[PDB]
DNA sequence: TAGATCCCGCGCGCCGCAGAC
RNA sequence: GUCUGCGGCGCGCGGGG
C-alpha cells in the first residue's frame, strides 16, 4: 500500500517529499513531475480527440482563467475577510474592494464560459441546435483546512441537444464517458457511474472510481432546461432557440465535466496490482497509448561505446517519426541492468532495447518487455515501425 | 352459489343432479391429503348478463361459431379438392408481376390471381437480402407464376413495402392459401402486415401432417435413422420427417421429387438464378403441384381427424399472428451488439492480461508446483556509431527481396522469442494478422482459458481427454481432488461425475456462476469479472443470430389506419414495422404453436445482455395488447380432467381443490408455496411438478434434482421416493393405478389407450405415428403429455373462436391472436379495449364453461371462471411494472405503465354503448 | 483591417465588440478567439514543444504552479493582482485607505497569489527538480508553455496570453553560445512557419540581469510587434532562490561542479499566430497559412447527388480522415447549398487547405473533386487515393 | 416436459511443398 | 541428403434449441 515510493522515486509526483491524498485530491498539492505532465497531457489529447475530433458538430470552447466581471460575493466562505473580518471592533482610520462588482473573480469552472459561447456556437453553426462546445484547462477552487486555492486540470463538454432528446442525449454521453473510463484503463470495472439529483430536481450521472481508500467521484454531469443559459441571457430567447428540427425551441445543455488531475491520480492507482499471487513486482502497466515513455534506448557493456550516438539516433528518428524515445545512453555507471529495467517498468516505459558488442554486424539487438519479463531478440531494422505499430494497436483497442 | 364455492351464471337449465354417494366419496377424500374443513374467503358475487347463445346447449353454440367461421374456408378448400389440374406450361414467362397460362400454356400478364382458392410457394435469393425472387401458384383454372422483379439490374436497398409478393383482390370471398411451412410464404404474401386485418387464412400442410401422423422429437430421429429399445416399427409407413418431399411420399406414392443439386437459392448469386430460371421455375412448380397432392389426400383425411369445427377455425385463426415493432426493434439490436462487442473485448483484455501475468512463473522455474499450468509443456524454445540516416530506399526494398529463406527463419510465430510454448502459440505472426502485440486470439473456447482462471472446486483442468472437465470434485490416484493438486495422474478415474455422457447435462453452469463453487478466486479484480461476462454475455452469443436477420417490413404512411395516425404518439421519424413469427400453427405431436425464438420461454433479467426480446413487440399509437395467462392453465386442465373422472364436483380429488383453494401467500400453493418445503426452492418445485403432470419417473426427477444442487443419489430421487409417493401414486395394483394420492392421473391414461379421438373437449384425434391401434407401443409418456398439451391447445382454440365470434357480433376493432406458452395477447384499439377485456374474461367464463360442459359439469367455480388480472400493455413483458438490463430503463424507450384490471372492467358490458362513453 | 473582420465572420477571430481594434488582440485583454482561431493557436503549440521538447536531448517537461502563494512575496514588490482571497483582481492598489493595511490585515502583505507574468520564476524554483531528471546535467534545460497574466492601465485589466518560456541552464563559458544558438534556432522557427522570413528580425539588448539578450519581433502591417524576448540571467536569482546552498544550485559540466547560467526565452504564442494570420491574408480574401498550423486541413462537402449517397460518403471521408488523425471538416449536413463559389470563399476564409466535393460522379467511380486554395486549382481524384495525397502532402509542407 | 441433431467450434493424424546447411 | 513450418483432407468430442 505504499504507493507513494514509486511516485517519488520517478519524475510522476510533486516536488512536495510531503503530499496528503486529500491535498492532492483537492488539487492543492506542489505539482506533479515531467513524467505526470506528461500522461496528463496525454490523457487531454486522448480525451479531446474522442470527443472534439471524433464527434461531429463538437468545437473547442475557450474560458478566461478569472472572470473580470462585476458579479457578486462568489463561492468563498470569507468575503476577502472585509465584510465579515474587521480589523478591531472598527478601526475606522473603506470597502478595500468589499464588493464582489468592484473587482474580477477566480473562475471554477467552464459552466459560465460555454453558457457564453452558446450563442456563438449557435450563430456559427447552421441553426442546427445540436451542438457541442469542449474545454480543458486548470480551475482554481477553495480549500478549507481545520482556505488555500487549489488548481486542478479539468475538461468540461456541454452538448447543447433539442428537450425531447436530453434525456437520451444525455445517457450517450455518459455512455461514451464510462466506456472511455474503461479503456486505457487495466481494470474498467473499478470506474462506475452513479445517478444523481440536484437540489432543483436536475438529475444526471457522476463517474466515480474505486481507490482503494474508497469511491471517489472524478466526473459529473449535469443536465439543464435552458434554466443557467436563460439566466445568463434572458432579455431575448429568438437569438438563443436552436432549430432542432422544422421548428426552433430551447435547447437543453448537458454539461459533463472531469477532473483531469483527479483521472491522472486514478489510473495511477489502477496500474498498481493482490493477495496470494506470490510473485511480486513493481510495475505500473500504464496503457501504451498514455505511457509517458514509449521507447527507452540503453547501451551495453560499455566496454565498445558506440551506444551513446547509437541512442541519439534512435531518438531522432523516432521523433521524426512521431514516436516518443528516452536517450538513456547517455547516463552510464549503472553497473546492474536489473535495476535499470525496473526503474523504466515503474515510469512506464513499455519497451527497452538493448544493443551489444554484436549490433555492429547481425544487429540482433535485446529487447525487454514491462508486460512479460521474457527477452527478445529484433533487427536494428523495421524497429521504429515495430514501435509505432504498437502505438497504433494500443490507441485503436 | 357456495357448496365449497361455485359462482352463480345465466345459461343453464335446471340440472342439479350431485348425488349423495358422490359428495360423500368427495367429502371423505378430502378428508385426507388437505384439509376438508376451510372456511375459505367468499369472492365477491359478479352479476353478468351474458351475449346471447345460439343452439341449445354451450357445445352447440361453439359448434354453431365454428361453423360460421369455418364455411367459406372450407368451401375453397373442396373447390381445390374436386379439381383437374392442366399439364405444366412448356415455357414459363419473363414478365414481372403475375402471369396466368391458360390453355396450352398460352402466357398472359395478369394482376393478381382472381381464385377463391390456391396453393402456394415462394423461392428466396438467401445471397440478396430476403426479398422473394419468384413463385409459382396453382388454382382450379390454371397456372399462375410471379418473377419478383428483382431480375433486372437496380439498386433497391431493402426497407421496402412492394418488395413481397400480392395476393389478396381489392374487396370492391374468403381467399383460402394451402402451403407446405405457409407461414415462411405468408411471410412473403403481403397484404399480411397490414395493421387492419384482412379474410385471408392459410393453411398448411405441415401443421396437417404434424396433426395427421406427426412425429415426436423423439420419434424423429428412429425414423431418420432408420431411413429396453425394441420398439414396433408399423408407425413408419405412416409418418414423415415433415419435409415436402418426404410428405408428399408418405400421402403419395409416386417418383420421389427431385431436388436442384447446385441449390442456388440458398448457396448462390442471383446471377446463377438469372441463367438457371427455367430450371429453378420447373422445380418451384414441381413443389406447388407436390404440395397440391398432398393437399388433395390431406383434407378430407384431416376433416375426419378433426371432426370439430372449432380445431379448424382455430387453426385458421391462430396461422394469422403479429408482432408490431415500432421502430426500437433494431435500436435494440443495435445496442444490443454494441453490449456485446464491448463486453468481449473486456474479456479478452482480461483474458490477455492473465496470461501476461502468467509468464512471471517462467523467471522462477516456479510453474511446476503452480497447481493451475503444471501440465502445460511451458518449453523455452527460442523459434561513436553514427546515426547514418541514408539508403533508406534499399533497407525498405530489401524487405520485399528477402523473399525465401531470408524470411523463411522468422516465418510465424518469430515475435516474442524464448517464450513458453503455449504463450508462443497465442502470439500470431508479426506480418500477416497485424500483430495485435500480446497473446491475441485467445477465447474461452480454447482449452487454455482454464488454468488461466476459475479452476474452482479441488481440480479443474478442462481437457478433451473423452472427458473434458476431470475430477472426482468432492470429499474423499492421490491429489486428484485435494486442494494443492499438482496429480500424477498415474491412472484416470472418472469419479464423482459417474453420468459421464449418459445425462443430458445443460447450461447449469451459467447459474452455477453465483456461488456453486465456479469463481476464480485468487485473481480478485479481472479473474472473476470475465466469468461475470460470460454469464452476461451467453444469451446474446447464442441467440443473436436468430433475434438479428428478423423480417421485418415497415408498413408506408399509406398502409396505415385513421386510427395510427391522428394521435398524439407520431412521426418522431418513426418507423412502425411488424414481424410475422413464420410460427407453424401445429408444430409438434400436439398441435402447439412452435417457433424458435418468439414462442420461447424468456423474460427481461438483469446481468442477461440479450434479454428484453419479448420487450419492444411495442402496439401502434391508438392500439394496445390486451392480454392474460392463464392461471395454471395446464395444472387446472389436469385438475378438472382428474376431478371429472372421480366425481362430479370440481374440488373433489385434492388436487382440483389446491390448485381452487390454495394460494400463493398463506395457502397451500404447488408453486412456491408449497413443494418447496419438501423439495428444495421455489422456482424449481414449479419444474418439478410441470414434469410430473406431462409425465415423467423416478430417473427424471432424480437427475433433475441433481442438476438443482450437488447431491448424492441417495439425497436425489433414488433413495427418495417420497415425492413419487405423496404425488402421482399411480401403477397401484390390488384396486378393483387411479389416484390414491392428490393427483387422478389415470383418466389421461385411460385416454391415451383407447384409440379414439381421445380429446375430451375438441375430439380432435393423435397422430397416427402413436395411436395403439395403428401399433402396439409403449410411447405412453409421449401421450400422457399429449392429451394435457393438446387439452391445451383446444383451450386455445376455444378461446381464439370465443373471441373471434364476440370480436365480430360486437364491433370491437381487434384482430391478430399471439398466443405464446398458454397466454394469448390481442392487439386491440384503445377505445375499446376495456371490452376486449371484458371479452376476454367472458372468453375465459365460457371457455372454462365448455371445458365444464364437457365431462359432465355443469358449473365452474367462482375462483377459476375469470382471470386473474387482464393485462392491458403498450409492450409485451411478463409483468405490467418491470424493466431491463442493457437501457437505463423501460422509460428510455416510450413505455408507460399499463393496469391489470380484476372486477373494476365488470362495471361495464360488452355492447358498444359503455357507460355513455362512446357518442 | 480587413484582416480581423475576415477572420471573426469566417469564425476565425472571437467577437469584434470587445476586440475592434488590434490593440487587445495584441494584448492579452482579447476576449479569446474563434475555433479557428484556436486550432492554430493549438497547432503553432504543439509545433513549438516539439521543437523545443521533442528536439531536446536532455530537456524534460516542467510544471509550475499558475499562482504563487504565500506571505513570502516582497512587500509591494512585483506584486499585480495580487489578492489570493478567492475573489477581486486589483492589478494596481497605488492610492488606498491604508487604515489597517493596503486592503487589509489578512489581504495585504500575506495574501499575494498573484499569478506570474513569465515562467521563469516556475524554472528557477523546479530546477531542483529538472536536474535530477537530467541526472545532474549542466546543459539541460525545461521549457511550458502556459497562460500569463500582465496588467494594463483608469482600472488596471488584466490581460491574459497564452506564451511559452524555456529556460535553458548551459556553463557560464558557453552561456554565449547557448543564446547564439537559441537565437538561430529561433529565426529559423520563425522562417519555418513565416511566408516571408524577412519580416521576422531580431534585436540586441543589455540589461543589468541579462548583459547579453535577444527580441524577437515580426513586421505586422500596422508595424513591428514584440514576439519573443530573451534574457541572459546570470547565477544572481538561482541564488537568491536559494540562500546559502552549496553544490545543489550549481551543475556539473564536464565533471566540474560550477553554478549554471540559466536563459530564459519567452515568446507570445498569440502574437506569434496573430503575425503568422497577417502575414498570410493579403483580389481574393484568402489566408495563404501554413498547412502544418492551418486550423482547417481539408473539408469534405456532398452536391449534386443523391442525398443518402453523398451523406455516406461523407460520413465516410470523415471516419477515414478521423482515424488518420487529420481533421476534417464536417461540410456535409448542410441544406442551404448556396454555391460553389461561395463555399469556396468561405473555406479559404477558413484556412482550409483543400476543398473536396463527392457528387453522384463521385458514387459511380468513386472520383471526387479536389481543390486548392494556395493554387485555385481544381483535379478529380480517388477516394482512396485522396488520403495518401493529403498524406504527401503535409509530408512536404512539414519538410520543405 | 417439448428435448432435439444441422451448423459451429475444440483437438489429433495424413499427405504434399520450398531449401539452405 | 536431410527437418523447420504452411496449404487441403480425413478422423474424434461437445454445444445451441
Amino acid at each position: 500500500a505504499l504507493l507513494e515510493i514509486c511516485q517519488r522515486r520517478h519524475f510522476l509526483s510533486g516536488s512536495k517529499q510531503q503530499l496528503s491524498r486529500d491535498s492532492l485530491l483537492s488539487g492543492c498539492h506542489p505539482g506533479f513531475g515531467p513524467l505526470g505532465v506528461e500522461l496528463r497531457k496525454n490523457l487531454a489529447a486522448e480525451w479531446w480527440t474522442s470527443v472534439v475530433v471524433f464527434r461531429e458538430q463538437v468545437f473547442p470552447v475557450d474560458a478566461l482563467h478569472h472572470k473580470p466581471g462585476p458579479l457578486l460575493p462568489g463561492d468563498s466562505a470569507f468575503r476577502l475577510v472585509s465584510a465579515e473580518t474587521l480589523r478591531e471592533i472598527l478601526q475606522d482610520k473603506a470597502f478595500l474592494e468589499n464588493v464582489l462588482k468592484t473587482s474580477g473573480k477566480l473562475r471554477e469552472n467552464l459552466l459560465h464560459g460555454a453558457l457564453e459561447h452558446y450563442v456563438n456556437c449557435l450563430d456559427l453553426v447552421n441553426k442546427r441546435l445540436p451542438y457541442g462546445l469542449a474545454q480543458i484547462g486548470v480551475c482554481f477552487h477553495p480549500v478549507f483546512d481545520t482556505k488555500s486555492i487549489g488548481e486542478k486540470t479539468e475538461a468540461s463538454l456541454v452538448w447543447f441537444t433539442p428537450p425531447r432528446t436530453s434525456n437520451q442525449w444525455l445517457d450517450f454521453w455518459l455512455r461514451h464517458r464510462l466506456q472511455w473510463w474503461r479503456k486505457f484503463a487495466m481494470s474498467p470495472s473499478n470506474f462506475s457511474s452513479s445517478d444523481c439529483q440536484d437540489e432543483e430536481g436536475r438529475k444526471g450521472n457522476k463517474l466515480y472510481y474505486n481507490f482503494p481508500w474508497g469511491k471517489e467521484l472524478i466526473e459529473t454531469l449535469w443536465n439543464l432546461g435552458d434554466h443557467e443559459l436563460l439566466h445568463m441571457y434572458p432579455g431575448n430567447v429568438s437569438k438563443l432557440h436552436g432549430r432542432d428540427g422544422r421548428k426552433n425551441v430551447v435547447p437543453c445543455v448537458l454539461s459533463v465535466n472531469g477532473d483531469l488531475d483527479r483521472g491522472m491520480l486514478a489510473y495511477l492507482y489502477d496500474s498498481f496490482q493482490t493477495r496470494k499471487k506470490n510473485l511480486h513486482r513493481k510495475v505500473l502497466k500504464l496503457h501504451p497509448c498514455l505511457a509517458p515513455i514509449k521507447v527507452a534506448l540503453d547501451v551495453g557493456r560499455g566496454p565498445t561505446l558506440e551506444l551513446r550516438q547509437v541512442c541519439q539516433g534512435l531518438f531522432n528518428e523516432l521523433l521524426e517519426n512521431g514516436i516518443s524515445v528516452w536517450p538513456g545512453y547517455l547516463e552510464t555507471m549503472q553497473s546492474s541492468l536489473e535495476q535499470l529495467y525496473s526503474k523504466y517498468d515503474e515510469m512506464s516505459i513499455l519497451f527497452t532495447v538493448l544493443v551489444t558488442e554484436t549490433t555492429l554486424e547481425n544487429g540482433l539487438i535485446h529487447l525487454r518487455s514491462r508486460d512479460t519479463t521474457m527477452k527478445e531478440m529484433m533487427h536494428i531494422s523495421k524497429l521504429k515501425d515495430f514501435l509505432i505499430k504498437y502505438i497504433s494497436s494500443a490507441k485503436n483497442v | 352459489m357456495l357448496s365449497r364455492g361455485l359462482h352463480e351464471q345465466i345459461f343453464g337449465q335446471g340440472g342439479e343432479m350431485p348425488g349423495e354417494a358422490a359428495v360423500r366419496r368427495s367429502v371423505e377424500h378430502l378428508q385426507k391429503h388437505g384439509l376438508w374443513g376451510q372456511p375459505a374467503v367468499p369472492l365477491p358475487d359478479v352479476e353478468l348478463r351474458l351475449p346471447p347463445l345460439y343452439g341449445d346447449n354451450l357445445d352447440q353454440h361453439f359448434r354453431l361459431l365454428a361453423q360460421k367461421q369455418s364455411l367459406p374456408y372450407l368451401e375453397a378448400a373442396n373447390l381445390l379438392l374436386q379439381a383437374q389440374l392442366p399439364p405444366k406450361p412448356p415455357a414459363w414467362a419473363w414478365a414481372e408481376g403475375w402471369t396466368r397460362y391458360g390453355p396450352e400454356g398460352e402466357a398472359v400478364p395478369v394482376a393478381i390471381p382472381e381464385e377463391r382458392a390456391l396453393v402456394f410457394a415462394v423461392a428466396v435469393c438467401l445471397a440478396e437480402g430476403t426479398c422473394p425472387t419468384l413463385a409459382v401458384a396453382i388454382s382450379p383454372s390454371a397456372w399462375y407464376s410471379w418473377c419478383s422483379q428483382r431480375l433486372v439490374e437496380e439498386r433497391y436497398s431493402w426497407t421496402s413495402q412492394l418488395s413481397p409478393a400480392d395476393l389478396i383482390p381489392l374487396e370492391v370471398q374468403e381467399q383460402l392459401v394451402v402451403g407446405h411451412n405457409v407461414s415462411f410464404d405468408r411471410a412473403h404474401i403481403r397484404e399480411q402486415y397490414l395493421i387492419q386485418g384482412s379474410r385471408m387464412r392459410f393453411l398448411d400442410t405441415m401443421s396437417m401432417h404434424m396433426a395427421i401422423s406427426g412425429l415426436s422429437s423423439f420419434q424423429r430421429s428412429l425414423w431418420i435413422a432408420a431411413k429396453p429399445a425394441i420398439s414396433s416399427w408399423d408407425w413408419l409407413d405412416i409418418s414423415s420427417v415433415n419435409s415436402l418431399a418426404e410428405v408428399h411420399r408418405l400421402y403419395v406414392g409416386g417418383p420421389p421429387l427431385e431436388k436442384e443439386p447446385r441449390e442456388l437459392f440458398v448457396k448462390g448469386t442471383m446471377k446463377d438464378i438469372r441463367e438457371n430460371f427455367q430450371d429453378l421455375m420447373q422445380y418451384c412448380a414441381q413443389d406447388v403441384w407436390a404440395t397440391h397432392e398432398v393437399f388433395q389426400q390431406q383434407l378430407p383425411l384431416f376433416l375426419e381427424r378433426c371432426p370439430h369445427p372449432v380445431t379448424l377455425a382455430g387453426m385458421l385463426e391462430m396461422g394469422v399472428s403479429y408482432l408490431p415493432v415500432n421502430q426500437n426493434w433494431e435500436r435494440y439490436l443495435a445496442e444490443a451488439q454494441g453490449t456485446y462487442e464491448e463486453l468481449q473485448r473486456e474479456m479478452k483484455k482480461s483474458l490477455m492480461d492473465l496470461a501476461n501475468d502468467a509468464c512471471q512463473l517462467l523467471s522462477g522455474e516456479r510453474y511446476k508446483e503452480d497447481p493451475w499450468l503444471w501440465d502445460l509443456e511451458w518449453d523455452l524454445q527460442e523459434f561513436s556509431e553514427e546515426e547514418e540516416f541514408q539508403q533508406d530506399v534499399m533497407a525498405r526494398a530489401c524487405l520485399q527481396k528477402l523473399k525465401g529463406t531470408t524470411e523463411l527463419l522468422p516465418k510465424r510465430p518469430q515475435h516474442l522469442p524464448g517464450h513458453p510454448g503455449w504463450y508462443r502459440k497465442l502470439c500470431p505472426r508479426l506480418d500477416d494478422p497485424a500483430w495485435t502485440p500480446g497473446p491475441s486470439l485467445l477465447s474461452l473456447q480454447m482449452r487454455v482459458t482454464p488454468k488461466l482462471m476459475a479452476l474452482t472446486w479441488d481440480g479443474f483442468p478442462l481437457h478433451y481427454s473423452e472427458r473434458h472437465g476431470w475430477g472426482y470434485l468432492v470429499p474423499g490416484p492421490y491429489n486428484d481432488v485435494d486442494i494443492p493438486g499438482c496429480w500424477f495422474f498415474k491412472l484416470p478415474h472418472k469419479d464423482g461425475n459417474s453420468c459421464n455422457v449418459g445425462s443430458p447435462f445443460a447450461k447449469d453452469f451459467l447459474p452455477k456462476m453465483e456461488d456453486g463453487t465456479l469463481q476464480a478466486g485468487p485473481g480478485g479484480a479481472s479473474g472473476p469479472r470475465a466469468l461475470e461476462i460470460n454469464k452476461m454475455i451467453s444469451f446474446w452469443r447464442n441467440a443473436h443470430k436468430r433475434i438479428s436477420s428478423q423480417m421485418v417490413v415497415w408498413l408506408p404512411r399509406s398502409a396505415l389506419p385513421r386510427a395510427v395516425i391522428r394521435h398524439p404518439d407520431y412521426d418522431e421519424e418513426g418507423l412502425y414495422g411488424a414481424i410475422l413469427p413464420q410460427v407453424v400453427t401445429a408444430g409438434t405431436i400436439t398441435r402447439r404453436a412452435v417457433e424458435p425464438t418468439w414462442l420461447t420461454a424468456s423474460n427481461a433479467r438483469p446481468d442477461r445482455v440479450g434479454s428484453e426480446l419479448k420487450a419492444m413487440v411495442q402496439a401502434p399509437p391508438g392500439y394496445t395488447l390486451v392480454g392474460a395467462d392463464v392461471d395454471s392453465q395446464e395444472l387446472w386442465i389436469a385438475a378438472v380432467l382428474g376431478d371429472a373422472h372421480f366425481a362430479g364436483m370440481h374440488g373433489c380429488t385434492a388436487f382440483g381443490w389446491m390448485t381452487l383453494q390454495g394460494r400463493k401467500s398463506r395457502g397451500t400453493d404447488l408453486h412456491s408455496k408449497t413443494a418447496t418445503t419438501v423439495g428444495i426452492s421455489r422456482e424449481h418445485a414449479k419444474i418439478f411438478n410441470y414434469g410430473r403432470i406431462y409425465g415423467a419417473g423416478q430417473p427424471f426427477a432424480e437427475r433433475l434434482l441433481m442438476q438443482f444442487n450437488h447431491r448424492l443419489t441417495q439425497q436425489e430421487a433414488a433413495e427418495k421416493a417420497q415425492q413419487m409417493y405423496a404425488a402421482t401414486k399411480g401403477l397401484r395394483w390390488y384396486r378393483l393405478k387411479g389416484g390414491t394420492e392428490s393427483e387422478m392421473f389415470n383418466k389421461l391414461e385411460s385416454i391415451a389407450t383407447s384409440d379414439i379421438p381421445r380429446t375430451p373437449v375438441l375430439g380432435c384425434c393423435i397422430s397416427r405415428a402413436l395411436e395403439p391401434s395403428a401399433v402396439q407401443e409403449e410411447f405412453m409418456t409421449s401421450r400422457v403429455n399429449w392429451v394435457v398439451q393438446s387439452s391445451a391447445v383446444d383451450y386455445l382454440h376455444l378461446m381464439l373462436v370465443a373471441m373471434k365470434w364476440l370480436f365480430e357480433e360486437f364491433a370491437i376493432d381487434g384482430r391478430f391472436c399471439i398466443s405464446i406458452h398458454d397466454e394469448v395477447r390481442y392487439l386491440v384499439r384503445e377505445e375499446d379495449r376495456y371490452r376486449a377485456a371484458l371479452a376476454l374474461q367472458i372468453t375465459n367464463l365460457l371457455t372454462r364453461c365448455m371445458f365444464a360442459y364437457k365431462l359432465g359439469l355443469n358449473d365452474l367455480p367462482q375462483s377459476v371462471a375469470f382471470f386473474s388480472a387482464v393485462d392491458i400493455d403498450r409492450c409485451l413483458r411478463k409483468e405490467v411494472t418491470m424493466d431491463c438490463k442493457t437501457p437505463s430503463n423501460p422509460t428510455g424507450m416510450e413505455r408507460r405503465y399499463g393496469i391489470p384490471q380484476g372486477e373494476a372492467l365488470d362495471i361495464y358490458q360488452i355492447i358498444e354503448l359503455t357507460k355513455g362513453s362512446l357518442e
